[PDB]
RNA sequence: GGUGCAUUAGCUAGUUGGUAGGGUAAUGGCCUACCAAGGCAACGAUGCAUAGCCGACCUGAGAGGGUGAUCGGCCACACUGG
RNA sequence: GAAGACUGGAGUGCAGAAGAGGAGAGUGGAAUUCCACGUGUAGCGGUGAAAUGCGUAGAUAUGUGGAGGAACACCAGUGGCGAAGGCGACUCUCUGGUCUGUAACUGACGCUGAGGCGCGAAAGCGUGGGGAGCAAACAGGAUUAGAUACCCUGGUAGUCCACGCCGUAAACGAUGAGUGCUAAGUGUUAGGGGGUUUCCGCCCCUUAGUGCUGCAGCUAACGCAUUAAGCACUCCGCCUGGGGA
RNA sequence: CCGCCGAAGGUGGGACAGAUAAUUGGGGUGAAGUCGUAACAAGGUAGCCGUAUCGGAAGGUGCGGCUGGAUCACCUCCU
RNA sequence: UACCCAUGUCCAGGAUGAAGGUAAGGUAAUACUUACUGGAGGUCCGAACCCACGCACGUUGAAAAGUGCGGGGAUGAGGUGU
RNA sequence: AGUCGGGACCUAAGCCGAGGCCGAUAGGCGUAGGCGAUGGACAACAGGUAGAGAUUCCUGUACCAGUGCUAAUUGUUUAAC
RNA sequence: UAAGGAACUCGGCAAAAUGACCCCGUAACUUCGGGAGAAGGGGUGCUCUAUUAGGGUGCAAGCCCGAGAGAGCCGCAGUGAAUAGGCCCAGGCGACUGUUUAGCAAAAACACAGGUCUCUGCAAAACCGUAAGGUGACGUAUAGGGGCUGACGCCUGCCCGGU
RNA sequence: UCCUAAGGUAGCGAAAUUCCUUGUCGGGUAAGUUCCGACCCGCACGAAAGGCGCAACGAUCUGGGCACUGUCUCAACGAGAG
């Protein structure tokens, strides 16, 4: 649920935040830790080229299973974890081999439930199939552009793509910003929405709990100096004293569209958001 | 509740062999509807229909106790140990 | 047994009861020490406003409504407090 | 007040019946709109008359296909269900109430009900979706002495969904709830009994609803009249000249 | 002489009641002033009720409801 | 010196009493009330530590930016070493 | 100074980088591999010391790794270790 | 430092004043947490009853902790020294904690949680670099970049001719 | 009636914005160019360069009180370093 707190401090007047009422364990598996450093935005040169990063907790990774090719083993559910390398949580997987992965945590997945991929996997959520076997009109997400490489589609919490008919060699699917898109129907697909959909509800509250997730602050560009940003100088308070708002590179930033012209794949995208 | 679920709380209160409206039986068999429309409102919780028969039952099932318990007392400890009600 | 307000909802701490003593013509938290946390209230506590009470007087078919000067009974007061 | 006894009140049992009563999940067909492609030429749309608007960048019309949302044609009925608000496509799951017959069972276990607790059309409010038609605000065109309107062309919130608020209406039968008594005539909804008849059908009686006409009675009148505004008993709510309000 | 209790007096923060005050808000009264004509007839767009928005003003419009509507057509019940 | 990365370390004492939990009440079950428990916070007062708000002195200074007396933060968007 | 801190032990950020990719020259980037503590592992304690060192020298009692020499034991290619 | 007590001055600048522990009591307003140490008051020393009543520790010896009271005693004064909040009424700006011109400006400036517009379907857009190679991200529209406004409450009107 | 794309809505208003200006009236003071409340003839307010409010917070700015004082009337004496 969402959890509100109560007003005792001003700065916890706002602020709410998950119960984690999902999550069973609080520890991690071991043997499928990796470590991650901050960068901050720095470059392969050490140069600041993404701004407003850096200085949070610190995480680990946990490596997760996006291409789901283990075809014809019984999944068993295990434990739903917590991972703070995304929005939506990650259920643990041991199979009947004694092999154990970590997938993504879709609506409705709980413990004791068994998972299936394959071709004689059942329409059910939580299972893996290539998008050709998959009935129009299912709810699908993790869905994969090239065969073999792993699910890249729709990954975030609360997230859900549904299938929309079939052209031959290709599948018509409906994304979730809202695009209709070609996709190969030898590409993979999870039937389902993913987990965490209450996510975007939380209210942060506080400035230090943007700096506890790695977010340094903002400036405005209308006050910087004219040498820093299109937008700086003017005695006083001054207004967008141009034809457009502009980024801090020239470049308007409002309305104007940023997609390459001559792109390659046009041609598989049926109609736009 | 189904009709032979309802004899055998029947037969399980009868102060003999025979009587059906007595009013240990009558108790007996009204708990047992509103343990079960419990369940219904708690999962349709917006089924306000159905939500005022269930108080229209435990209205009435509170007559019955307050009648129990003038006309003799000893029987009215008796039902309310057996079937868990204050 | 005899008044208005709920656009006045809580009031009380010697307050409520007990044990020992003091004091009074006399019983009593009347007073004191100790012990316990009680007592009153929607059958109207508390608070605000108004008022001496009655036999009786005026009116009224009666039931009631208004008043309490003169006469008689009781009470309180005696420039204002102790 | 106390001790017993009974079954005409009330409730349970047993056998049937009807219903758009409620919540959840899924599905269907007409129709409007938009999009893509054939055919085709100069208007379409609109009004009391017009004009704004759409159309040669090829519309309206027409044939084919796709997407999406909202309401459910005929059945349909002073018909039905619910305490009121209200409930109309189909199927399933979970649930509430009512009517009829029987006389097995308990044996007054009942009525009303200030405070209290819940439900409660539409508009409106908060958060997240959705958005085809309709449409406050708004824009343009007409009408008019003027027209911040009626009329026409567009159109945002809203109307739809989930959760949480709000607590009002000509929320009306302008008629509080319970009980008993007091001429008839005639439709209709759901049942039961009897006579005719092989059935069907016709007739009579009876229970619970729903309409019309009318006697006594009531009413200032209009009118009500076994579904009383008649005759009675119990409990609750409310009123005491108009404005201010 | 000392001690308790103790009227009046002083200090402090609140409670309640009246009067007064630049200005301001709606209300009422005044036959003759200005603007329009919302209601009563189908009152010239039927009216009214709750709500939202807009407009010099009566008021207009949307959503739901009522007849305390003469009305315009097939059917149904009563005489 | 500014920002960042990896790895260590520092913060005397005292005050307040969030969520949740238990018990007793209160209900058809809940809501709700009262006690006990519990230990949250860019919470509070205040040293070390960090900073630099006022005044005075210094101004060929003890010092090419300091000292004295008061002042702000002091579990965090914290200080600091390599 | 076998025992304390550091090498002959280990890795983080970072740095270098055979082949390799890129680029007027110079060179830039980067794989295997390797360096790199501020972190991980690892065997010694108490006294004495009158000019200057002490877990180091001296006294007493220890521990860690290894080597040879003796004495029994066991195993020998269905094979101790 | 007598008497006065802001008459000084741009301005109560500077100084003076309050200051510990225990008890009583406490307003408008409120986002119901606060305001609050609001305000305003009262008590503190020593002796005796007294190794107290009662607690911690121990097998006991013993040791440590120490409230209420009564009676008294002494000073001008009892937290007798040092250290230890002055408070109230009303308005402007910024919601708040935080950051800023090393060396004249600490603020009403910046940041912030929140709002909104817009770009981006993944070899994502955006950014560094001639390129290779990278950040974004070991992420995937509930995610990432840019512009403006800045908690919360009530609201955000008209104009698309010009750019 | 002329012009325009359209002619500033709610709210606020001598304001961190008002030249004339110490606007005019009221309060506070014995006396108030500053302060607070009203008015509206807004040189030259106005809705995300956001409009109007707002509990808590501030080494922020502004006006008024209690206490207190060598700040002052008006200066005097004493200690230490030059
Ligand atoms: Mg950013
Ligand atoms: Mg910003
Ligand atoms: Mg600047
Ligand atoms: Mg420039
Ligand atoms: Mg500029
Ligand atoms: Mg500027
Ligand atoms: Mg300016
Ligand atoms: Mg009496
Ligand atoms: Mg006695
Ligand atoms: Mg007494
Ligand atoms: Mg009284
Ligand atoms: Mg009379
Ligand atoms: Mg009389
Ligand atoms: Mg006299
Ligand atoms: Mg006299
Ligand atoms: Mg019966
Ligand atoms: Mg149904
Ligand atoms: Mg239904
Ligand atoms: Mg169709
Ligand atoms: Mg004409
Ligand atoms: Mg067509
Ligand atoms: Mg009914
Ligand atoms: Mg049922
Ligand atoms: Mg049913
Ligand atoms: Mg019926
Ligand atoms: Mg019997
Ligand atoms: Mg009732
Ligand atoms: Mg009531
Ligand atoms: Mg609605
Ligand atoms: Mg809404
Ligand atoms: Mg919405
Ligand atoms: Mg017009
Ligand atoms: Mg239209
Ligand atoms: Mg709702
Ligand atoms: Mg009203
Ligand atoms: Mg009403
Ligand atoms: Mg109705
Ligand atoms: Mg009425
Ligand atoms: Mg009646
Ligand atoms: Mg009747
Ligand atoms: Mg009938
Ligand atoms: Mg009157
Ligand atoms: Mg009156
Ligand atoms: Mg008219
Ligand atoms: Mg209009
Ligand atoms: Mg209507
Ligand atoms: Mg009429
Ligand atoms: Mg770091
Ligand atoms: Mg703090
Ligand atoms: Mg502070
Ligand atoms: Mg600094
Ligand atoms: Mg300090
Ligand atoms: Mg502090
Ligand atoms: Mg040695
Ligand atoms: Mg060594
Ligand atoms: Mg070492
Ligand atoms: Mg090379
Ligand atoms: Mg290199
Ligand atoms: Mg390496
Ligand atoms: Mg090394
Ligand atoms: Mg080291
Ligand atoms: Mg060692
Ligand atoms: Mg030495
Ligand atoms: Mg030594
Ligand atoms: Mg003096
Ligand atoms: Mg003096
Ligand atoms: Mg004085
Ligand atoms: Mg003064
Ligand atoms: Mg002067
Ligand atoms: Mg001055
Ligand atoms: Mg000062
Ligand atoms: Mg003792
Ligand atoms: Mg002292
Ligand atoms: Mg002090
Ligand atoms: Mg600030
Ligand atoms: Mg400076
Ligand atoms: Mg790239
Ligand atoms: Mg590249
Ligand atoms: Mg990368
Ligand atoms: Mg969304
Ligand atoms: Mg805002
Ligand atoms: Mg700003
Ligand atoms: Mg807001
Ligand atoms: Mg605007
Ligand atoms: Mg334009
Ligand atoms: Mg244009
Ligand atoms: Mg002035
Ligand atoms: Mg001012
Ligand atoms: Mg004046
Ligand atoms: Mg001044
Ligand atoms: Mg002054
Ligand atoms: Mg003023
Ligand atoms: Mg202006
Ligand atoms: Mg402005
Ligand atoms: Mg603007
Ligand atoms: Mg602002
Ligand atoms: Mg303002
Ligand atoms: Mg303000
Ligand atoms: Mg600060
Ligand atoms: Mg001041
Ligand atoms: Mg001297
Ligand atoms: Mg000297």
């Amino acid at each position: 649920a969402i959890k509100k707190y109560k007003p005792t401090t001003n700065g916890r007047r706002h602020m709410t935040s998950s119960d984690f009422a999902e999550i069973t364990t609080s520890t991690p598996e071991k043997s499928l830790l990796r470590p991650l450093k901050k960068k901050a935005g720095r470059n392969n040169q050490g140069k600041l080229t993404v701004r407003h990063h850096g200085g949070g907790h610190k995480r680990q990774y946990r490596v997760i299973d996006f291409k789901r090719n283990k075809d014809g083993i019984p999944g068993r559910v295990a434990t739903i974890e917590y991972d703070p390398n995304r929005s939506a949580n990650i259920a643990l997987i041991n199979y009947a081999d004694g092999e154990k992965r970590y997938i993504i945590a879709a609506k409705g997945l709980e413990v004791g439930q068994t998972i299936y991929s394959g071709a004689e996997a059942d329409i059910k959520v939580g299972n893996a199939l290539e998008l050709k076997d998959i009935p129009v009109g299912t709810v699908i997400h993790n869905i994969e552009m090239k065969p073999g490489k792993g699910g890249q589609l729709v990954r975030s919490a609360g997230t859900s793509a549904q299938v929309l008919g079939k052209e031959g060699k290709y599948v018509l699917i409906r994304l979730n910003s809202g695009e209709v898109r070609m996709i190969l129907a030898t590409c993979r697909a999870t039937i389902g929405q993913v987990g965490n959909e209450q996510h975007e509800l939380i209210n942060i509250g506080k400035a230090g709990r943007s700096r506890w997730m790695g977010k340094r602050p903002t400036v405005r560009g209308s006050v910087m100096n004219p040498n820093d940003h299109p937008h700086g100088g003017g005695e006083g308070k001054a207004p967008i004293g141009r034809k457009s708002p502009m980024s801090p590179w020239g470049k308007p930033t409002l309305g104007y569209k940023t997609r390459k012209k001559n792109n390659n794949s046009d041609k598989f995208i049926v109609r736009r958001r | 509740l189904t009709q032979e679920r309802k004899n055998e709380i029947i037969a399980e209160y009868r102060v003999h062999d025979t009587d059906t409206g007595s009013p240990e039986v009558q108790i007996a068999v009204l708990t047992a509807e509103i343990n079960s429309l419990n369940e219904h409102v708690r999962v349709h919780k917006k089924d306000h229909h159905s939500y005022r028969g269930l108080m229209k039952m435990v209205g009435h099932r509170r007559n019955l106790l307050t009648y129990l318990r003038k006309k003799d007392v000893q029987r009215y400890r008796e039902l309310i140990k057996r079937l868990g009600l204050r």
